[PDB]
DNA sequence: GGGGGGGGGGGGGGGGGGGGGGGGGGGGGGGGGGGGGGGGGGGGGGGGGGGGGGGGGGGGGGGGGGGGGGGGGGGGGGGGG
DNA sequence: CCCCCCCCCCCCCCCCCCCCCCCCCCCCCCCCCCCCCCCCCCCCCCCCCCCCCCCCCCCCCCCCCCCCCCCCCCCCCCCCCCCCCCCCCCCCCCCCCCCCCCCCCCCCCCCCCCCCCCCCCCCCCCCCCCCCCCCCCCCCCCCCCCCCCCCCCCCCCCCCCC
């Protein structure tokens, strides 16, 4: 029936624009809250969390991953690609001194 | 379903877009998850150490803020 | 309930002289307060390190001044110093 | 009464700043008479500098209240503040930007 | 006056315990002296803030311990904490 | 009269460390009895860890005195010490390494 | 009571010295433009460090830049140095 | 030929020989006097009439060579990531953008 | 080039969470004046270290040439977002 | 009926045999200078010992707020078709590394004088402390107002496909 398809890369550019325009969080909340609580459980049991604490952790993480994706993209582009790959994330963390 | 997998491709894809990224390899999703796990371990470990020292059982925004600052990742907007 | 000091009302006053008809959201005020606390800490810290390097015990406006030159980027420092000398002067000359 | 702050022509709390400096001290150390004044004028100045740029960022958006996004726009947009403020601004997002080589279709 | 404190005699003692027939060049001792000062400034610093955040004015062995857990990497922390604990306990066992 | 170091069973100077803490105090600041003791133990322990490794290296090079080069092989060589000690060590050079794709 | 004007001393960081530094850093092949780039990067680095060191010197009302001044300046910028102080 | 082709190492062979050599030593690689003039010249352009303890200058040299060497390791990773073995200005620039510096 | 289908933009509108304006309080800052104490600046003073000037010689540097190597470009394919 | 039986194509794969002059390299060896190493006091400096506060802990009291749940709402994962993109190979020219030659500037060794800086000693302007007076800012409670932001309608422009 209705045959309409955008070319690979057109929606993607639209997404970049939409998401750089906005400021909301992008990881769904409960899933992130669960991850935080599980990681914490290995350092101390029966822990509770202020709500503002989980939120600060989410704001810090997303700012960190977004900035890591910017350097990662620079590494892919340096290698003449437009697709980020694990070796680009690795090169970027290696130079930042984070190593892993 | 493991918790770390609650951080889904779609969410990882949105973070990359805000990061100006155009095309994503399929292996990127597991790698991003490992990276986030390490970042969160480093920060929670420091937050919880501030909690225990204060003799509480509730990790507070300030414990997270002082943990982030200690790591050179200062955050504004949550106290301190 | 114990008092939490904040720089909010002073940030709001400075806001009014700068854009008399503009407001500021709660989340934005929280950020400004974090910013003011952060800058005062980096400055008092450098100034007391300066004092210690020089085997001195007093934090004078001269340490605050060198600390500003060490912490702020060129222009920002130029004006800031200028704003500092100007407040001290106006204050020295008074009753 | 007058008050240290009013006496110095500043909006920032000279008395309070002074008290705070007596606590960031070397065991038995002292604080100069004017040190608080100077510090208060430095904080007042930077606060004004950011509000001024954040305030322009919001007017050029035809809105009345400065938000975190406005603060992020003003800070990353000025070379000197960007350099001075490395903190993450919660809720600010990033400056829009797409690498020339990703924007395309080319010809 | 002119006399400057150094940690070199103490570093030599420790070197003799771990490597009885090994010496240390003056350049090397200089580095060890900086290393020790650096680590101490970092621990006292963390202990102060730590105390501050908790509205405490006293820096105890408890603040030093937490300072140590924040500053050292996993395994170094455990062994250091156990040596810290051991020396406090012994010290107080005499008073 | 037993020194506080001797009383604690340490080589690092407790009295001096106590003195230095009292002067980095912060106004009405107090320094507990045992804070300096715990501090001297952490310091003596880290120092012991670095010398143990530098000394092993000066030995695999048939030599008697530890140099900055030995301190640097020992520190870059240990994951945790490397992580803890970011300072530049004058005269230590680097750890030999060549990327496989260059050979 | 005399002189000598310092000019263009950045060319004193010669092509062989830059190649030695790159060898220690594990570099095998060097393009022709690397040398003027390295000089520019060294000039900036030294400017930033010398600027802070001289600020400590003046603050202390001395005319002599001391190893300590350099060491505190390297520390402020996150580049701690061991072997003179830290 | 007569005394035949005078021996010649292939391109790259002496370069590898060089990395092995400098990587195992610790001396300062930039000549001292020229580096001292560069220091005096930059200092002078900030404040005239300054003197220097000779160790102040040695501290700046150690810091500078440690900074350049680590920058060439990062630059070398950017070249190899790009499938080259030759470092280029764009490799140095990439390393500094990611490190968060600039100029 | 045109259609065909979309997204996007612009201006306008409305409710509601957010913000504000008010009054009221009170332990706690803030400021004052007076007294006492203390950090420090000058002023020699003496010693220590830093440019500077001299001379001698060999390693370091520069320039040149040649060839091998390596980077860039182009094309194509299967494969992967 | 696509896969199956051809079909030839690059791709490797032993195979031949030394090299071979540096390249370390490793052992040895020996002056040398700096690193200890006693001496030599000696200001420092850390320990003790009362004498006097004192801050912190700890139980108790208080009470916002965290977790949890239910009801209601929404993002995710998906399999699939398509096309571009990353990769791989080949080709080619330019560029940079190796080597040679000649040169010289950095180094090394000495001293030396003069700046300048630290150290002490003297003096005193300046800060703290204190008590009293006072104002006062954060909080509670309140509670009217409002800027925003999602939504809507209508229009324009862009992209993809034909």
């Amino acid at each position: 029936k209705k045959p309409h398809r955008y070319r690979p890369g057109t929606v993607a550019l639209r997404e970049i624009r939409r998401y750089q325009k906005s400021t909301e969080l992008l990881i769904r909340k409960l899933p992130f809250q669960r991850l935080v609580r599980e990681i914490a459980q290995d350092f101390k049991t029966d822990l509770r969390f202020q709500s503002s604490a989980v939120m600060a952790l989410q704001e810090a993480s997303e700012a960190y991953l977004v900035a890591l994706f910017e350097d990662t993209n620079l590494c892919a582009i340096h290698a003449k690609r437009v697709t980020i790959m694990p070796k680009d994330i690795q090169l970027a963390r290696r130079i930042r001194g984070e190593r892993a | 379903r493991d918790n770390i997998q609650g951080i889904t491709k779609p969410a990882i894809r949105r973070l990359a877009r805000r990061g100006g990224v155009k095309r994503i390899s399929g292996l990127i999703y597991e790698e991003t998850r490992g990276v986030l796990k390490v970042f969160l371990e480093n920060v929670i470990r420091d937050a919880v150490t501030y909690t225990e020292h204060a003799k509480r059982k509730t990790v507070t925004a300030m414990d997270v803020v002082y943990a982030l600052k200690r790591q050179g990742r200062t955050l504004y907007g949550f106290g301190g | 309930k114990t008092r939490k000091e904040s720089y909010a009302i002073y940030v709001y006053k400075v806001l009014k002289q700068v854009h008399p008809d503009t407001g500021i959201s709660s989340k934005a005020m929280s950020i400004m307060n974090s910013f003011v606390n952060d800058v005062f800490e980096r400055i008092a810290g450098e100034a007391s390190r300066l004092a210690h390097y020089n085997k001195r015990s007093t934090i004078t406006s001269r340490e605050i001044q060198t600390a500003v030159r060490l912490l702020l980027p060129g222009e920002l420092a130029k004006h800031a110093v200028s704003e500092g000398t100007k407040a001290v002067t106006k204050y020295t000359s008074a009753k | 009464a007058v008050s240290r702050s009013q006496r110095a022509g500043l909006q920032f709390p000279v008395g309070r700043i002074h008290r705070h400096l007596k606590s960031r001290t070397t065991s038995h150390g002292r604080v100069g008479a004017t040190a608080a004044v100077y510090s208060a004028a430095i904080l007042e100045y930077l606060t004004a500098e950011v509000l001024e740029l954040a305030g322009n960022a919001s007017k050029d958006l035809k809105v009345k209240r400065i938000t975190p996004r406005h603060l992020q726009l003003a800070i990353r947009g000025d070379e000197e503040l960007d350099s001075l403020i490395k903190a993450t601004i919660a809720g600010g997002g990033v400056i829009p930007h797409i690498h020339k080589s990703l924007i395309g279709k080319k010809g």
